[PDB]
């Protein structure tokens, strides 16, 4: 759809990567009936006929909640949503099919422009309602089966509607306020799971499957129920495929540098953490990159890297992904030509992300290793041969949050 | 001697006889059992004290 | 000693169609059933 800035999250003048579910495809049907498999629906409708649209699943239930949106002729655009359970029922009909509603979570009445193209997606058990000017959100439970889709209207009545299978990328282009451009990826594998675009107030956008956020602990580690916590996940800036060589320098805790590019919105403060990503495949013949990491205390730098060997002295790698033998991690430092090491411990089977505290403490897969004293840059040696090693590196700031936690994952946020 | 099914219940209630109606048994019995340990992923490095 | 969970009872195996957590308690703390996590088998816990 060619729809609002605010129905996609994009800022003026500015080319963002927007993934999630989009519609792509329009449609020009009279047939007046049609089962489809979807998990959404956008229209817009300025003609004077009745149309509805309804998603249900494929068989009838007394304990289901079914979504049903009736447009009406006016002035403006007439829309009634009503999500709620029915008694004995209907074959189809407009205008109100049956007047069994009896405990409804929303049964509302919108009067807004005309013009301008409404939508429904479900996402897990969270449903969303985009409005040309807000995003709600409704959480009714079961609701991962409604997959069919009744759509019903007439072309001849200035009637259009596209429809979502799932999780298209994207590239939106704005000026001057108006969308200008819009481009679908055939390319650009694998950027579903791992770039989106920051919203209003560094939040992060809803349906995204945290693939690689792991939860930080200074203790033990939760596994299952929702758990109330104090978590950094609110971003001042994101930088989607880095790229980093071996001939950059340092990063200094603020994206207002000159190699920094940004996605969506952009604040300017002071951060905490800044997140790495890890890039690997299922192969293991080159996960293996040799370097080191170099950080910036007051006084003096601290050398990082890993060995497969108890005398890490003939080596230096850091492994990436799933690994078949223990590696051995040290530390180096120097204190007038006194060249100082220790032991620090194993690294975990897979190590797939890396998180730098401002404060000093280093975590590996959420798991605090050492703590320095004070931190203000970072350096990330890699010795490689294109620009293929991360897929993000965000920074971020503690904000107080609500998990819905599942195998040592993140489900949802609140 | 608690060893005949009757001279057991009597023997887990300590009581000399036994009045009429229902009552609830259920005899355990001490053994050795072996041992099962299931851990979340990680590698393997001993030492001897 | 299953995730920080003690008892005694017998395990089985079974196959159940289910994804999510794998734990599953009851509400008064005792172990109902775990998932090994390199597959989808799930096992069964009953006391004996
Ligand atoms: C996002 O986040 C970013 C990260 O923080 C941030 O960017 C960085 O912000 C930093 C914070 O402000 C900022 O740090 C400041 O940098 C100032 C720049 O001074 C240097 O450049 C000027 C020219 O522009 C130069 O004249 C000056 O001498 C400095 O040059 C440095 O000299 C060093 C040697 O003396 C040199 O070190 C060696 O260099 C070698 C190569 O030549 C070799 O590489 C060696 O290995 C290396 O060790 C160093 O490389 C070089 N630096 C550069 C860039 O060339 C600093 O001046 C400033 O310090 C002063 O201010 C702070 C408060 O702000 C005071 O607390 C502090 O004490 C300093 O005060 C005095 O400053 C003077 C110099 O101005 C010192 O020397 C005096 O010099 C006089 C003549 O110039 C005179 O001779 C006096 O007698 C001398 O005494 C004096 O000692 C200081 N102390 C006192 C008590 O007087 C501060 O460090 C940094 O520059 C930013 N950029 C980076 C890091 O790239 C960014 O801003 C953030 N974003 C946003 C939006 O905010
Ligand atoms: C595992 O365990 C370890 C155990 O250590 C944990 O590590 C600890 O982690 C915590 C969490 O970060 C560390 O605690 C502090 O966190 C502060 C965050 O500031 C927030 O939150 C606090 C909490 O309530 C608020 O009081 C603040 O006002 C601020 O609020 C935020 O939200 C507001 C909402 O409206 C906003 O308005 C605010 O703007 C803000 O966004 C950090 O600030 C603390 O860092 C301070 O100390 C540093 C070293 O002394 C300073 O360098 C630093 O200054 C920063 O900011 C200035 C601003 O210009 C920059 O210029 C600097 O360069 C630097 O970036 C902070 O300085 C404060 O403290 C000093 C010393 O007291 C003061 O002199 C300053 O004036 C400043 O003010 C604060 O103190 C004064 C009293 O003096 C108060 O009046 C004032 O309100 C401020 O509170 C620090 O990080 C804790 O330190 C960590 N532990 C250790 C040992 O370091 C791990 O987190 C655990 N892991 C997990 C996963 O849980
Ligand atoms: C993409 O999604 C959208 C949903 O958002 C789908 O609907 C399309 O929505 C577009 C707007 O986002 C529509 O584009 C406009 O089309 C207007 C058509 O109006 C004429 O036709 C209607 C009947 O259909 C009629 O009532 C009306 O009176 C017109 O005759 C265009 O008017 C408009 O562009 C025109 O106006 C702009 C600026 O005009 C403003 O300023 C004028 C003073 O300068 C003022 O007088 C005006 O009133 C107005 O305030 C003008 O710059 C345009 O110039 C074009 O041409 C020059 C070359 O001469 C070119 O250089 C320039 O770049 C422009 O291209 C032009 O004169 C809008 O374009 C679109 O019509 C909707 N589509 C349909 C079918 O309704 C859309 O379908 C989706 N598309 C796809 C492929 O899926
Ligand atoms: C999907 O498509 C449309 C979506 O709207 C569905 O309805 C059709 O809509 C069309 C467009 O509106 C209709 O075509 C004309 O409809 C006019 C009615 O106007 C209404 O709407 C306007 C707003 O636009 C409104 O202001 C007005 O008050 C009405 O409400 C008709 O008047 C018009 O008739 C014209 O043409 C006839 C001749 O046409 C016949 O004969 C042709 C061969 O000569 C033949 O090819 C044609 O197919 C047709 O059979 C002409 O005689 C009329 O002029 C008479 O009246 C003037 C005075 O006004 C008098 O001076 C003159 O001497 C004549 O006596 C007039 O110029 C068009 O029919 C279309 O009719 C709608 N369809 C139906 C069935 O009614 C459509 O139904 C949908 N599709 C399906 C399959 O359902
Ligand atoms: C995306 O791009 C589009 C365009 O493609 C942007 O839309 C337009 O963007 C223009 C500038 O990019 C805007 O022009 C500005 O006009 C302001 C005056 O508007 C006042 O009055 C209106 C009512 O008429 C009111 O609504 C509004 O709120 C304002 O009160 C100017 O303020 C502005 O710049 C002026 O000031 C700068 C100095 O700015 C510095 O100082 C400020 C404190 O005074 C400080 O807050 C700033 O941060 C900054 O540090 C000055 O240099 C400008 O001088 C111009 O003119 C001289 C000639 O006299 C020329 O030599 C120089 O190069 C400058 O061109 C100027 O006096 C802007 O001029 C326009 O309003 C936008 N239109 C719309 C409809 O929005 C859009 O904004 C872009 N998106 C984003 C997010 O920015
Ligand atoms: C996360 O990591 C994963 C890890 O796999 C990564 O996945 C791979 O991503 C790449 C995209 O970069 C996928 O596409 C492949 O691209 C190959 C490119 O071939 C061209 O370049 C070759 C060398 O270029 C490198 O080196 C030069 C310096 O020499 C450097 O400047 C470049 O920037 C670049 O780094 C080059 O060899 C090749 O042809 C050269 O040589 C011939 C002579 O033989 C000469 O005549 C030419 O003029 C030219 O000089 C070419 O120009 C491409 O080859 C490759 O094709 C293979 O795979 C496909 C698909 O399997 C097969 O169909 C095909 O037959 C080849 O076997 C492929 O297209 C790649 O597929 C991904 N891997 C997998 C497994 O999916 C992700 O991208 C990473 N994520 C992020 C965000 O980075
Ligand atoms: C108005 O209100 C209704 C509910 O009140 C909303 O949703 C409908 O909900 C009912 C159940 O409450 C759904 O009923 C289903 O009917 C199917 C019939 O489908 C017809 O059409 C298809 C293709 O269009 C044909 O293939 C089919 O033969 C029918 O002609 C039944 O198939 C369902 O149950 C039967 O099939 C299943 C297998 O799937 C069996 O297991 C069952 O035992 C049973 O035999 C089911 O009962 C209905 O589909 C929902 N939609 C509609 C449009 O009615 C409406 O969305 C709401 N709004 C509108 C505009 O109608």
């Amino acid at each position: 759809a060619n729809l609002s800035m605010l129905q996609l999250g994009v800022p003026d003048n500015s080319s963002t990567i927007v993934t999630g579910l989009l519609p792509t495809h329009w449609f020009c049907a009279n047939q007046s009936t049609s089962v489809y498999s979807a998990n959404g629906f956008f229209y817009i409708d300025v003609g004077n006929h009745r149309s509805a649209f309804a998603l249900h699943t494929g068989y009838y239930d007394a304990n289901q909640y079914y979504i049903y949106v009736t447009n009406e002729i006016g002035l403006n655009a007439s829309v009634t949503l009503k999500i709620c359970k029915f008694s004995r029922n209907t074959t189809f009909d407009f205008l109100s099919n049956a007047s069994s509603s009896f405990d409804c979570i929303v049964n509302l009445l919108f009067t807004e422009q005309l013009g301008a193209p409404l939508g429904i997606t479900i996402s897990g058990e969270t449903v969303r309602l985009h409005l040309y000017n807000v995003t709600r959100t409704f959480y009714v439970p079961a609701a991962y089966k409604l997959t069919k889709l009744s759509v019903k209207c007439y072309f001849n009545y200035s009637c259009v509607f596209s429809v979502v299978n799932a999780t298209v990328t994207v590239n939106v282009t704005t000026h001057n306020g108006r969308v200008v451009n819009y481009t679908v990826c055939d390319d650009c594998n694998g950027y579903t799971d791992n770039i989106f675009s920051v919203q209003q107030d560094g939040r992060i956008p809803n349906g995204f499957p945290f693939n690689n956020w792991f939860l930080l602990t200074n203790g033990s580690t939760l596994v299952d129920g929702v758990s109330r916590l104090y978590q950094p996940l609110r971003l001042t800036c994101l930088w989607p495929v880095p790229g980093l060589k071996s001939s950059t320098g340092f990063v200094y805790f603020n994206a207002t540098g000159s190699d920094v590019n940004c996605n969506g919105y952009q604040h300017n403060s002071v951060v905490d953490v800044m997140r790495y990503n890890l890039n690997f495949s299922a192969n293991s013949l080159d996960n293996l990159k040799s370097g080191v990491i170099v950080f910036k205390t007051l006084q003096y730098d601290v050398l990082f890297y890993c060995s497969n060997s108890s005398s890490g002295v003939l080596d230096t790698t850091i492994p990436f992904g799933p690994s078949s033998q223990p590696y051995y991690c040290f530390i180096n430092s120097t204190i007038n030509t006194t060249h100082v090491s220790t032991f620090v411990g194993i690294l975990p089977p897979t190590v797939r992300e890396i998180v730098v505290a401002r404060t000093g403490q280093f975590y590996i897969n959420g798991f605090k290793y050492f703590d320095l004293g004070f931190i203000e840059a970072v350096n990330f040696n890699v010795t490689t041969a294109s620009a293929t090693d991360f897929w993000t590196v965000a920074f971020a700031t503690f904000v107080d949050v609500l998990v819905n936690v599942s195998a040592t994952n993140i489900q949802n946020l609140l | 001697y608690c060893d005949s099914p009757f001279e057991k219940l009597q023997c887990e209630h300590l009581q000399f006889g036994l009045q009429d109606g229902f009552y609830s048994a259920n005899f355990l019995d001490d053994n050795v059992l072996p041992e099962t340990y299931v851990a979340l992923p990680i590698y393997y490095q001993h030492t001897d004290i | 000693n299953i995730y920080d969970y003690v008892g005694t009872g017998i395990i089985r195996s079974s196959n159940q169609s289910l994804a999510g957590g794998i734990t599953y308690v009851s509400n008064s703390g005792n172990l109902l059933g775990f998932k090994n996590v390199s597959t989808g088998n799930i096992f069964i816990v009953t006391p004996c």
